[PDB]
């Protein structure tokens, strides 16, 4: 009866959630390890010529001093800047803890939805 | 109606005339108009009517303002091109309609679309254009006014397109005005 | 014409070879071929997604080395022209391998 | 036959559906421009400031903010008046064609 | 529940593509060791930054990426094999 | 057939010039003075021209003597 | 119909890749065609991932040429599958029709 | 069907989009409420990036809801206009 | 006659809707290039070297001065390099934008012209 159609609809509307969530996960990873690996040591050590994004297609050479200043945005209106040690502390939860719930609400949710 | 001929005075089939379908009035006084008559499209007169300006002209030219001449091209891409295109269309249409003055008509007959930049020039020149006529109407008015049907202008001159004064009235039999080439 | 018919020793056959000094060759060593001279073929011409834009390049850059080893083996065999079997029961032949085997003056 | 003339009148209707879209796109973008102008006039009260295209932020002084809040908004302004002087032409093209097709072609 | 395919197919394909990426990273390491092996200038990227300074310093992240890929991917290959064996 | 109007080949109206739109025909008529000089040098004093040429265009060659005759059709042309 | 559907799927998965490679190729053609003549303003290197190495034009030309040959071969493969599908469309589709008829 | 369907859909969406905008402007308040948007900060409003102490953020972030709330309530009541 | 044509008109409608999704793709592809043109003016304004706040992936911002306009870079193909020189960074990426916009015309003109027959099929379907 309707079981097949509703099962397929639930699978589709939860696979879209899967795609979206593992869509934002990679760049927040990048935000963590890019900084924590390169900048936290080398920029805190000495100023170097660098590459920064001018746009998502225009890429421009740059140089950075030990600025050690970083800025986070969650929207088009609200901004906060941070140091180079607490910023990764606040960012690391937003993926390390977020994956456990969101992906369990994905893997375990799929396990249930195969019967739900 | 014998000027059309094959070596001698010979009228062709009823298609060379045209019936009328007025439901109003009375059948007791019904008659037939002297000359050609336009119907089932005209319901209100032109903005200049009851004037008498000689040498009726008739065209079948695609005189509409558009990207091309006889066809419509793709949407404009160079946004600056519109300023140039408006002026070029204005000059081109005015140059075409200049030779309409050679006849000085009261009514211009256009099977294709008459254009507002042409109609503005005509009203500045005290001329009017009737639009949306049928294919047989081209020959009908051409014979009635003493002309040959010409697709595009500047191939026209007096006594070869049109004869005498253009004396036309628009009036209603019933609730709708009809164009009467009287 | 009819009169220009002639008896010919050896073999004559329609054109295949181009841009390989096709004018003439003396003592042309002719080698029969009944084996593949192209990349391996399967359900697709590759074993990965045909949209893996970065990946077909990085795998066929060594597949080109493979076919280059094949044509170099043909060279050290001593061939001057090649004799390739009927095609339908075999994979096609890479024309770039033909281009390489042209430059040391070998036809197919 | 009247088939090609009917094709022309439906093409005129398609041009109407072009007209409404081409005016509404610019009036929404102009509303966004006015909102941005109000915001930029509000925020000039403070000095140490950055602007860019969103994907970057360039430092400047206050007079640069005054210059930029005008030099691009005035281009959008000249462009809106260009689009009225275009929209009037094309809306004439559609409306007068309707006036001379609908009560005419049904004959 | 025969959920193995839905839980092993994507893992197999992603492990394959990660192995291909690691092999290509090894190829890039070899290339920078012979092609444009010039000491004086070499643009090398850490996340979103070039520094055209590292020649021998490139390995400082070459080895990092090598192990962070290989250990995680063969651990997750053992994980997908575990998903396979728990059902069969 | 030189013409004021786009009924035959050679005449165009796409040009963006209020003058050239009209005087293309006049320039062609002045150039055809060379053609009528050529026909006179060959031996001809009258040139026949297919349909679509203007009578006022015929006047240009009537004035110069090498007059032009209108209304010859495709069968006349082939004959 | 089994064979017709299989050939349709083969057509689809070959043509998707062919179309995507065409979409990228329409850009790379021009980019490389002015790149081969604008030297000094741009110079050929390889951005093989997160690293840069000096690169020469000829191997890039060989790469794009063998892209072209590969994709043309795939086009003939796809079109051969198209004739296969249209050939099956008669008899592999009459398979069910003849059993329902008699 | 259509003459009513598209009209209702358009009139609903014209403010459903603004309802989604209010949803965004309400989920963005978490930074001010708990993430402590109170220091001297380089705040941006789109296209511009201001280094200011955040005093205006409360009136600005209330002025949007005080309008969009009545907009969406008007939409909700308009949905009941004709059935 | 009519019933089979009406039945196949559903498949005709679905292919037209696929091509309409294609032209919606056409409206959504201009973006990258249009903000590229909008970001043109940053290049010449900052050719002395100037402080920039730029995104790192999407969601991060870090201060940094841009320099070395003579090797401004664009990605292309399988991993090839486009090192934009200084004079190019001032003026010549305008023509580079012209060519990217030329591909954008391969998108809009050269595909809307062939979708003219799509709209013609819509008009013909009334019969």
């Amino acid at each position: 009866d309707e079981q097949y159609q509703k099962y397929k609809f639930m699978e589709l509307n939860l696979a879209q959630k899967k795609r979206r969530l593992k869509g934002q996960i990679p760049e927040i990873k990048q935000t963590l390890e890019i900084l924590k690996y390169m900048q936290k040591k080398k920029e805190s050590t000495n100023s170097m010529e660098t590459r920064f994004l001018l746009a998502d297609n225009l890429y421009c050479k740059a140089s950075v001093p030990p600025t050690d200043k970083v800025c986070l945005w969650l929207g088009a209106n609200v901004m906060l800047e941070y140091d180079i040690d607490e910023a990764q502390a606040l960012l690391e939860k937003n993926l390390s803890t977020a994956t456990k719930n969101l992906d369990s609400l994905e893997e375990d949710l799929d396990f249930l939805r195969d019967q739900f | 109606v014998q000027f059309e001929e094959n070596g001698r005075k010979e009228i062709d089939i009823k298609k060379y005339a045209r019936v009328e379908k007025i439901p109003g009035g009375i059948i007791e006084d019904s008659c037939v108009l002297r000359g050609v008559m336009i119907n089932k499209d005209v319901t209100h007169p032109r903005m200049r009517r009851y004037i008498k300006n000689p040498r009726i002209v008739l065209l079948d030219s695609s005189l509409e303002y558009k990207k091309g001449e006889s066809q419509t091209d793709i949407e404009i891409t160079r946004e600056e091109d519109f300023t140039r295109i408006l002026q070029m269309e204005e000059e081109y249409i005015q140059q075409l309609c200049e030779d309409i003055i050679q006849l000085k008509p009261d009514v211009v007959i256009t099977e294709k679309g008459i254009s507002d930049l042409a109609q503005h020039y005509l009203m500045r020149a005290n001329i009017t254009a009737i639009r949306r006529v049928r294919k047989t109407d081209n020959n009908r008015i051409a014979r009635a006014c003493g002309a040959r049907i010409v697709s595009r202008p500047e191939e026209l001159r007096e006594d070869d397109v049109g004869t005498g004064a253009g004396l036309l009235e628009i009036k209603k039999i019933g609730d709708e005005y009809f164009t009467f080439i009287t | 014409t009819i009169d220009d018919c002639e008896l010919v020793e050896g073999l004559v056959l329609t054109q295949k070879v181009s841009n390989s000094g096709i004018t003439r060759v003396e003592k042309a060593k002719i080698g029969l071929i009944q084996f593949c001279l192209s990349a391996p073929k399967t359900d697709m011409d590759n074993q990965i997604v045909v949209s893996d834009y970065a990946q077909m390049d990085r795998v066929l850059r060594e597949e080109r080395a493979y076919i280059l080893n094949l044509v170099k083996q043909i060279k050290k065999t001593g061939c001057n022209v090649l004799l390739i079997q009927k095609s339908i029961l075999r994979d096609a032949l890479s024309d770039l391998a033909l281009h390489f085997l042209n430059k040391m003056k070998i036809m197919v | 036959a009247f088939t090609e003339l009917q094709a022309k009148v439906i093409d005129t209707q398609q041009k109407v559906k072009l007209a409404d879209i081409q005016i509404e796109q610019l009036n929404r973008t102009k509303k966004h421009a006015h909102l941005t102008d109000t915001e930029i006039m509000t925020l000039v009260d403070e000095t140490n400031m950055y602007e860019g295209v969103g994907r970057m932020f360039i430092l400047q002084s206050k007079e640069a903010i005054h210059s930029q809040l005008l030099e691009k908004q005035k281009i959008a302004e000249e462009k809106i008046k260009e689009l009225e002087q275009k929209k009037s032409y094309l809306e004439r093209s559609v409306k007068e064609a309707e006036d001379n097709i609908r009560e005419m072609l049904m004959a | 529940f025969a959920r193995n395919t839905s839980r092993i197919t994507e893992l197999k394909e992603e492990i394959e593509v990660k192995k291909k990426q690691l092999q290509n990273l090894e190829d890039a390491c070899d290339d920078i060791m012979l092609a444009d092996d010039d000491c004086l200038m070499i643009p090398y990227q850490i996340g979103d930054v070039f520094i055209s300074h590292s020649q021998e310093e490139t390995q400082e992240m070459l080895e990092e990426a090598k192990k962070n890929l290989q250990e995680e991917i063969d651990a997750l290959e053992s994980r997908v094999e575990s998903i396979q064996r728990v059902l069969a | 057939s030189l013409q004021k109007t786009k009924m035959k080949l050679g005449v165009q109206v796409v040009i963006t010039d209020p003058e050239k739109l009209d005087q293309i025909r006049q320039r062609e008529s002045d150039i055809t003075k060379e053609r009528i000089q050529k026909i006179l040098a060959t031996g001809a004093n009258v040139i026949l021209t297919t349909g679509g040429i203007d009578d006022m265009c015929l006047k240009y060659f009537v004035e110069a003597g090498a007059m032009a005759v209108r209304r010859v059709l495709k069968r006349d042309l082939k004959r | 119909v089994e064979k017709y559907q299989q050939l349709q799927k083969d057509l689809s998965k070959s043509m998707s890749g062919r179309q995507k490679l065409e979409a990228q190729l329409t850009e790379n053609n021009i980019v490389k065609e002015e790149l081969a003549l604008l030297d000094g303003s741009n110079v050929v290197f390889k951005l093989l991932g997160p690293v840069l190495v000096k690169q020469e034009l000829g191997e890039a030309r060989a790469t794009v040429g063998k892209r072209l040959d590969y994709i043309t071969a795939e086009i003939k493969r796809y079109e051969s599958q198209l004739r296969d599908l249209e050939r099956q469309s008669e008899q592999q589709r009459e398979t069910l029709a003849q059993l329902q008829q008699e | 069907f259509n003459r009513l369907r598209q009209e209702q859909r358009g009139l609903a969406s014209k403010a459903a989009e603004l309802e989604m905008e209010l949803n965004e402007h309400s989920l963005v308040i978490d930074t001010l409420k708990e993430v402590d948007e109170t220091r001297k900060c380089y705040r941006m409003v789109g296209g511009v990036l201001v280094e200011r102490t955040v005093k205006e953020v409360l009136p600005a972030l209330e002025n949007n809801k005080e309008q969009i709330q009545k907009i969406i309530e008007t939409l909700t009541q308009q949905l009941q206009a004709k059935g | 006659n009519l019933p089979q044509l009406e039945m196949l008109k559903n498949q005709l409608d679905q292919e037209v809707e696929f091509l309409s999704t294609s032209i919606a793709q056409l409206k959504v592809v201009q973006t990258k290039y249009v903000e590229a043109k909008d970001c043109l003016n940053v290049l010449n304004k900052s050719n002395e070297g100037k402080e920039l706040l730029v995104p790192l992936t999407s969601s991060m911002y870090v201060p940094g001065k841009l320099h070395d306009v003579e090797h401004v870079l664009i990605d292309v193909g399988t991993g090839y390099y486009v090192e934009k020189t200084a004079e190019d960074a001032k003026d010549f990426f305008k023509r580079k934008i012209d060519f990217l916009t030329k591909q954008m015309e391969k998108i809009q003109p050269a595909l809307q012209e062939k979708h003219a027959m799509k709209q013609a099929v819509m008009e013909m379907m009334s019969q």
